[PDB]
């Protein structure tokens, strides 16, 4: 004390919450392109006939 | 079997005999026609622009 209170530092507690990856297990590919567009394509086949 | 009185003679058994079956194979036969139509639009797996 005196001029000013004397103070012993404890360690420091940081909380650090996060978002962590759910949804993303679903997704497994990654696939860039430079490109304006991405198309696809999606073809029924019906085969199942006498 | 028949029952019979020791003094007579007996009795006579029928039989039977058996069948017969057969068959015949039925007939498949399809077709297509490969115009130039069939081919000359693009296929999926062929990129966008050119070919």
């Amino acid at each position: 004390a005196g001029l000013y209170t004397t103070y012993q530092l404890l360690e420091v507690q940081r909380k650090l919450k996060t978002l962590p990856a759910f949804f993303l297990q679903w997704f497994p590919r990654q696939i860039n392109f430079q490109e304006d567009m991405i198309a696809f394509d999606k073809v029924i086949q019906d085969v199942t006939r006498v | 079997a028949p029952f019979v009185a020791p003094n007579v003679q007996g009795r006579v058994i029928k039989e039977s005999g058996y069948n017969t079956k057969t068959f015949k194979p039925a007939y498949v036969k399809p077709k297509h026609v490969i115009d130039p139509n069939m081919i000359i639009p693009r296929q999926p797996g062929e990129a966008l622009g050119t070919g």
